[PDB]
């Protein structure tokens, strides 16, 4: 409250989120959707506003045309971004931005023409006196301590691999897998209506996401558990629906995690994600290949499932060749890990001297924000 | 029926107050409208604010503790009110502000200026250009009640809708 | 006659039916539904017998409770199921199962656990000597002679999505969507009801059905139409009443189709099913959609509504990028498509060697279906 | 369904002649088989090889200048038949030769013969142990132009279908 | 036809080739990739007939892991390169090997264990009557005519520098590089992906290669380029893809071919390709470095980027001392020149003294090989 708080907004395929400094996780979370007129808006009167941003959009996708201003990290459409920007500040966390500076997040490797235009709508659109631009990767590591080793991020919207090396990334050790979070609730409604529940519109997908932090569960060794769930017997598992009923599940416990690991069940060819990482490594140095597996971890979205650390060691010791120690990094707020790394260091004092601030936008222009990172 | 009612500028003035905060210094956040009542004033041709009646952010730490039962007292069923609320709730991380209009329509209340209330929603709401999440309640127990506001935010994610209630 | 002439039974989520081999379509089709005391049987001298399956039930809706055997394409409970198969062959064929084999068909994706318990009720409730699972998709496709493409089922019960690559169907290119046959029936009587005429009682909602396939048409665009429409002429269209009254029908005649097409009429927020098709196209592999387009297939319970054709290409032209050719497969058997596929290839000779036999079950087991197809 | 035919050895045995050519004197090149025509016998519980209808790479020097018209012809859409093609073609540097089996299952044609037809492609191409890649038409116009062969090859590289057509 | 048309197999990383003498060109180009099952096959009925060699195999990349016959232009593992000459003979070329005598390409300074034991395969495997062993490096500079100089060769698959003096390469002046023409295909996508395009499966891999030979091009400097690229304007150009999208293409155009300049970019730490050659040169007897420069040869699979000539010499340039005279040799079949070199001097008459037969290798043995060359 007053000296600059830093207001911290965090930038994904979906479930955005935002929040103060000090802070142990961030204030407030929100979907990422945009709506206009569809279907020439569904009868009777068109014209209207529209152009909504938030959950309350949710209801409304149906007589609304929803378009992704950030498409799996990154954002083509600056339009439905900036009503992004305006919705967080004035009605998400009820904060004026002039009083707070405020911190946005990117995806590794991000593009050099998106990165002078941010900054460029920010001093301009908005006013805003400070901001910084961040990775979510790179704080994920640097929470644990550690600034060698390679770090498997869960996004809200989008899963990127990105191992650091004194706080820079490896250009070619980096690769883009679109299955993260949003995605995972998708599938896990897909899943559930095959069983013999019905899950015919957009408005209860939004219901399944609750489903998933309360029961998606990754199981120790995935055949043997097939055989076991066939019995059922303490496999089902309570869940609470708004209405009343209860759906009951039991082999989709472990099942639904393992798209990750197997995504020959979605229909996908494509090797596992786990796999995906272990390519990374095999194409770093091999003398720095023994660090790397003692440097390991794993933040964010969804990799709160429970089990999911124990499944984790096990497809690692398959996939490496043997003989050596792997080590797995686990912070108790892995969740809130990306949103928590940028949050403490925006506001100590030496972090006064390391702002990008307006007044020296206006002078040099967008190639400032190239020119003072290292 | 449709709109029975079409703005006489005072709700969006004292909603703009509420939407930016209007603060600063550590004089006016405590002086920030945590509630505000409004009403349809005679002839209910025009829809205003209520300058007797309001509640306060502030109040929590000057002398009343529970603002959410303030409003419960000064809303009678007796009389029919539009309010704005701040849902000010903590969701185990930390706590935000939910923006919500509180619709007291009892039916129990005088029926000649609860009735143009009731028609007026449409109205009403129309100059609020589409409103988050509403409560609404037309008798003291749903107001008074902690779980309603609760519901609003799910209700499996919430232990303390004011710290200490829930 | 005497070989094994191949006793085909066809289910859905209502409207089945049943046939003989080297048929050129299904001799029998009947009513999905069983019921049992509803409302304490409706007064004086409850107990009886009560489990009625076919058309017989259906007058007696009233006084007996209906339970779905079949719930948009799978088999809940069993209990009802194995009734309809009992008075399918005593009752409907009227031909013993013990000299002809039963193929059994399933919708897509079909789950696994069902899949193991049907072929065991078979072998040893009925004691069937031969049976084969099929998929109604997958032949409708194939009945064109084509292995390459994409089918649109309209069946008598569900409609599925499913584009079949080399006899493999793409898990990740197919949506259930519940409206189909039965639901538009019900659909063409609430929207003849508000124009002025009366139902109020299940017994007339068969009725409505004789008048979808001799009074169902497609216009060949739909706006253009609604204005042609309030001028009358001859846009009423007679039909045949049992009691004598004439039911006349004018802008009733395109419109039902469009609830389909335009959800929305319904009041659904839902998109229409054409571009549900598209959307499956959109997920598959780029290099193959323009083959796609040329292996289109329409086939089953209501795609033999006249007009239907025309504004399928209509859609699909406005959906598609454009540059391209778009080609429509029409197939003239096909409402019986579904159930033809099925009905010739199982008493050739060299599709004795491919029979899973009774003889085989009691050996392997459940395990048996999985491991020989393909 | 899965695979309505088992193999009578005969399909084999005429692949098999043109997979190894069996051409060396300039008398037999030319009597080497452009395209083949394969059919099941009555009762279809066989699958062989037609001795009436066949396309020799002969003929264009012969007497027929386009192999690939003499097949729409032969090939009613009044009859359903499987048939092996040679794709002989040139793409800008020189010309090699494309094993494409031909799908002939016109929905049109009787429906006794072709059901078996369209149902036994699984079947046919089981004994092909996978096929490089394939041409399908129900219709003499898919058949009879040209683009739908050079659809295989790209049609982005290829300045000559038969070294005249394209 | 007849004689001995002489049937040449040109060997690399990818993308290998095959013809016929006369020939100015090779007749058939495919993929080097053999595929077995991967991930227990994918699900449903796994044993199968599996060791796919073409293109055929790339789409079944998913279900077959992938074995490379041919690791950087030497041959590791006997069992797959067998399948490749079964295939092109049979299958690609689709002549019998009993008519036409083959001949085998070879990478500089392949190992001498491998050259005795290739021939062994020919002469008892596939009963050729006669083949030869060529250098694609030799064969290119010996194409332009001139005996005397140094030729960096772009390899389909791997990229080796060989300077020549009268037949003879200098085993001190050879290093080898990985990156060539499949690699690039690779990247070029990588960096697609970045600014916006969706590419997540080894499946549309191969479209980019379309790309490649259409849209790479290299610019005549560099810097001064990527600032007229961010205004856009014409550098934008236009590309077909199968489906009918078209995906432009503005400051990649000149920044892929970049890469072999300036591997920086991929997060190489690695000297450019151009300055590889120049070090080649400097370890080079000085009284003869004037004369190869006028004796330099571009030549293979991706040296057909337009403006790619035009950059060499700006950079030889840069790198040269100075005060003398550069010249580049541009042979206009220079995509096909290693294998043009090969055909043409395969069945003149006098070739036919200097094969190497069938019949002379049961006498000698493996140690014939050695003998005969020079």
């Amino acid at each position: 409250d007053d000296d600059i708080a830093a207001l911290v907004v965090d930038n994904g395929s979906g479930m955005c989120k935002a929040g103060f400094a000090g802070d142990d996780a961030p204030r407030a979370v929100f979907p990422s959707i945009v709506g206009r007129p569809r279907h020439q808006g569904v009868m009777v009167g068109m014209g209207q506003k529209d152009s909504y941003v938030g959950d309350e959009a949710q209801s409304k996708r149906g007589i609304l045309t929803l378009k992704y201003p950030i498409e799996h990290g990154i954002v083509t459409n600056w339009d439905d971004m900036e009503k992004i920007w305006h919705h967080t500040f004035y009605n998400e966390l009820r904060v004026a931005p002039e009083e707070h500076p405020v911190l946005l997040t990117e995806a590794p490797l991000n593009p050099k023409a998106n990165r002078e235009k941010m900054t460029q709508i920010m001093f301009e659109t908005f006013n805003t006196p400070a901001m910084y631009v961040a990775i979510q990767a790179v704080l994920s590591l640097y929470a644990s301590g550690r600034t060698t080793g390679i770090v498997m991020d869960s996004g809200d919207g989008v899963t990127h691999t990105v191992p650091i090396y004194e706080g820079y990334a490896l250009p070619h050790a980096i690769l883009r897998l679109d299955l993260a979070g949003r995605d995972l609730t998708d599938y896990l409604m897909k899943i559930l209506t095959e069983r013999g529940y019905s899950f015919t519109t957009t408005a209860e997908r939004e219901i399944v996401r609750d489903i998933k932090e309360k029961l998606c569960y990754v199981a120790l060794d995935f055949e043997q558990e097939m055989a076991t769930a066939a019995s059922s017997s303490s496999l089902e598992k309570s869940y609470e629906l708004p209405d009343g009923q209860v759906i009951t599940i039991g082999n989709e416990r472990f099942r639904c995690p393992e798209a990750l690991f197997q995504p020959s069940f979605l229909g996908m060819e494509s090797c596992g994600i786990h796999e995906t990482t272990f390519n990374s490594i095999m194409k770093c140095d091999v003398d720095i290949r023994k660090d790397l597996y003692a440097n390991t971890v794993l933040s964010g979205g969804t990799t709160m499932y429970p089990g999911i650390a124990d499944r984790m060691q096990k497809e690692i010791t398959a996939l490496a060749p043997s003989t050596m120690k792997i080590k797995i990094i686990a912070p108790p707020e892995r969740k809130y890990s990306v949103w928590i790394g940028g949050s403490i260091l925006a506001s100590l004092s030496t972090f006064q001297q390391m702002w990008i601030s307006k007044q020296e936008y206006d002078e040099s222009g967008p190639s400032i924000v190239h020119r003072k990172c290292f | 029926m449709a709109s029975g009612v079409a703005v006489s500028d005072g709700v969006i003035k004292v909603f703009n107050d509420m939407k930016v905060r209007k603060s600063s210094t550590p004089e006016e956040v405590k002086k920030r409208k945590k509630a505000v009542l409004f009403c349809l004033s005679e002839d209910k041709k025009n829809i205003i604010l209520e300058e007797g009646k309001e509640i306060l952010v502030g109040d929590v730490g000057q002398t009343v503790d529970d603002p959410y039962a303030t409003f419960v007292k000064m809303l009678p069923d007796k009389d029919c009110r539009y309010a704005l609320y701040d849902a000010t709730y903590e969701t185990k991380e930390s706590k935000k502000e939910d923006l919500v209009f509180i619709f007291w329509a009892p039916e129990s209340a005088p029926l000649k200026s609860k009735m143009i209330y009731a028609s007026s929603k449409d109205a009403i709401k129309k100059k609020l250009t589409g409103i988050k999440h509403e409560l609404q309640a037309n008798c003291y127990e749903e107001v008074k009640d902690r779980c309603t506001l609760a519901e609003k935010l799910g209700g499996s994610a919430v232990i303390s809708l004011e710290g200490k209630p829930l």
